[PDB]
């Protein structure tokens, strides 16, 4: 018997990117239900601002059993939902990638139309048509988002949902 | 609220008379107990020498004593 | 608010709580000196009766019914046996925690409501000292009820008005099997219980100087 | 038995954004009911000047129950039902960003266009063309809301809806 | 028993904006009711010249009962059906905020114009870019309502609909 | 904490005494196990000289002693 | 480990106390246990009291025996050498580490005294038979029990 909702401690031990769904698990490490492991797994938020883990799979170990109470998570010591890890992955890169694409069209149709009022030509050939296709791959690889990674040494709190027998 | 006034100050309260004692061996007239003798000559309160109130939420607004006598003074008016 | 009104409360009863037990602590030696059950304890170890006496009892059921007698007696607790004798610890001690769990979340932060707050932990402190005199009075009239049921008793023991109690012994020499033994098997039977006796005669009278 | 609408006391621990909705789980501190705990969820509202609390999964000690009378949630000493959090999240970084990709738009073209009447070609250069996907970007991403979120160490008042037993 | 539309007072003491409907609760403080409360909801008008209050769960002490008597409200003082706020909220920032973009259109484009007949192109630069994407905004932005909200402090009269027992 | 103070120091415990035998051929009055002949008179705890505190779960404040008697003190006043 | 050392450390006397061979009798038959109680009272509730002086009770019949016992079976306790301490959470403040400290400090000195614990009560154990076997010999000596009688 567990209360509606209650809190306990876990350790969680393996780590992994939130790029490919994955079984993971966790270990409570204190309270009465002792050496026990939850695997379940994660589901992507629309904002990188948070993550949480899907934890279902309860194995109590002894018996063979496998009860499935739903819980999630919280950041320990600090009793809130966010993720400890990295929003800004891939902001730069196609940021610096666009612009620079977009700069080089512009060098070469600009420096072209300034022949009126070799190298320097050669510079517009170059910027002139490498800026294009640069550009609209670079539109095509903008969508990419910016991943969280969860820490392979890092506990958690676990909150409960319904209760067990 | 200075009982031993001009004298050696309280004591203690004796509380088999439920009296404050000063300093210098007298009774001050002040109490300090609820179980002590007073002089009570003027209570309020509803249906006196009668049950009491009649703790029911009543629909009518007036208040009828235990014993069924009806307590008009305590009653609202119309 | 009222949650620092309780606790308060709470505070203040265990305050006083640990002041009656240290004084209690401070001053035993009268009070084990004065209650010595033991002196009232029979020949065979056996807990005296408790007796009550009330004197003018006049009750009414209706109109036209009135009984009025002079004297009543009661028996509160029919005699046991007992292996040690009782003290005064089991009365008048009383038990002693304290809470140290101060829930608060609404800090007093205004003016006003330090006030508020000030005067709840003063009625909650003064409220838990009062409980505590009354706890205490029921301790000290419980232990006075069961020493005069013990005196009263032993007064009318001394009247020849109550029986007291009768035992017998039945003895049976070394008892068992092979395997287990025992010496001198001894069995202590009583059979009447102290009880009041209704005839004439059996009243005694004494007179003082 | 508790009367239809009266007021009680809760204190919550467990900090939440309104990014992902989740359970949230406050402890009865007074009243009638002692040891109680409280687990339901927010909505997300419209406009973002308040934020009230779902809470409908009321779990009592003693007994083995768990009953499922709703109840929202009041700011106390304060009577309304609003949010004690920063509320100005995202206004200025989207406004800056369309901003600065608009004047990158029209440094390029103006400049460029007052060559009639290299370094200045340059700049024209680099404006005139980055302004232009950064603008489509700034008017694609100017949609999303400004958040908010509450804090791990909030009391909280609570109402009534429906009587229990 | 009560009569078909007769008046009733009570205290309202929560406050909230129009923003967010929900449960809201005044205290029936004289006549034969006493103790009693009532909880409700508002409605949105179209115009926010006035706001009425619907109140239709009241509940009455002494038994464990919730009738259902649905009843409206007027102002004290003012025997009308108005709200005591503010209706000016959101005029004034949202039509300032159309007519600085449209100024900064306006600039961008007939100081471009005027050449014919440096730093002034910078601002023809920024004025007429930065115009035309915060002046569809503001079109986009222009229909946000004026809202009402009612006051912590405010008791109030209840007019009756139908009778109860 | 400091037993053998202006002595040699502590030499050992004698655990069938439970106390400190310091250098110097003496009892310290520091004791090393808890079985030794504590002079202790007062307590805490609450169902004292009573059952105990009984282990049902009850949601209200009402805490009784395995003896039966009730724990007004240890129980919550409302 | 340090008791296991202690108890290796005096060897001699202890079987030079506890000798079992001196005791079996001429048919290599372990002797029984026996268990003396004195000055017996008892009570179930009011008016119910039983008190006598001395009981007797045979705890363990006697049987045929190989070997004669010794205090190897009593006395040692047993030593698994753990050499894993897993680390799941894991110190990062001085208070974290002082902690740490305090508290394997007293789960140190609460293990020291569970395992004298141990060692005390498999000490009660061998003196309680040996006390079981001086008993018989002495009640025999005394006229107190039939001697095993055993045909071949």
């Amino acid at each position: 018997i567990i209360k509606t909702g209650d809190i306990m401690f876990a350790v969680l031990d393996t780590s992994v990117n939130s790029d490919e769904p994955g079984p993971i698990l966790a270990t409570i490490v204190t309270g009465k239900l002792k050496g026990s492991k939850l695997i379940g797994s994660f589901n992507l938020p629309s904002n990188a601002d948070k993550m949480v883990i899907t934890f279902n799979t309860m194995s109590i170990p002894g018996a063979e059993k496998t009860i499935s109470i739903s819980a999630y998570a919280i950041d320990p010591n600090t009793a809130r939902t966010a993720l400890a890890s990295r929003t800004n992955h891939h902001y730069l890169m196609r940021y610096g990638s666009l612009f620079a694409s977009s700069f080089l069209q512009g060098f070469g149709n600009a420096f072209q139309s300034a022949n009126t009022t070799s190298t320097l030509e050669n510079a517009v050939i170059g910027l002139a048509t490498v800026g294009k296709a640069w550009s609209q791959q670079a539109q095509q690889l903008f969508n990419t988002p910016t991943t969280v990674e969860v820490y392979s040494g890092t506990g958690l709190g676990i909150l409960f949902t319904q209760d067990v027998t | 609220d200075g009982c031993c006034s001009k004298m050696g100050g309280i004591n203690y309260c004796d509380s088999s008379a439920g009296r404050l004692v000063c300093n210098n061996g007298f009774y001050s007239t002040c109490y300090c107990t609820r179980h002590a003798v007073m002089d009570l000559q003027f209570l309020m309160g509803c249906c006196l020498w009668h049950g009491g109130v009649y703790p029911q939420l009543n629909s009518s607004g007036l208040v009828v004593c235990n014993d069924g006598y009806v307590s008009e003074e305590c009653s609202l008016q119309k | 608010k009222e949650t620092a009104l309780s606790v308060g409360a709470q505070a203040g009863l265990a305050w006083r709580a640990k002041i009656i037990d240290e004084q209690l602590n401070k001053q035993a030696r009268n009070l084990d000196a004065i209650y010595d059950f033991n002196s009232l304890v029979l020949e065979h170890n056996i807990l005296p009766p408790v007796l009550l006496e009330g004197r003018n009892t006049l009750n009414l059921a209706d109109a036209q019914s009135i009984r009025i007698s002079d004297r009543t007696y009661k028996v509160a607790k029919q005699a046991h046996f007992i292996t040690t004798p009782p003290t005064w610890r089991q009365y008048l001690w009383m038990d002693y925690v304290k809470p140290e769990a101060p829930n608060v979340t609404l800090l007093p932060k205004t003016k006003a409501e330090k006030e508020i707050w000030c005067i709840y932990t003063e009625r909650g402190w003064k409220n838990g000292i009062d409980q505590a005199n009354t706890i205490l009075e029921e301790n000290i009239a419980r232990i006075k009820e069961d020493f005069g049921g013990m005196i009263l008793y032993r007064k009318l023991l001394a009247m020849n008005m109550v029986s007291p109690p009768y035992v017998s012994h039945t003895d049976l020499g070394v008892t068992g099997d092979g395997s287990e033994i025992h010496i001198d098997d001894r069995v202590l039977r009583i059979t009447a219980l102290p009880e009041l006796n209704v005839n004439s005669a059996e009243w005694r009278a004494a007179v003082a100087k």
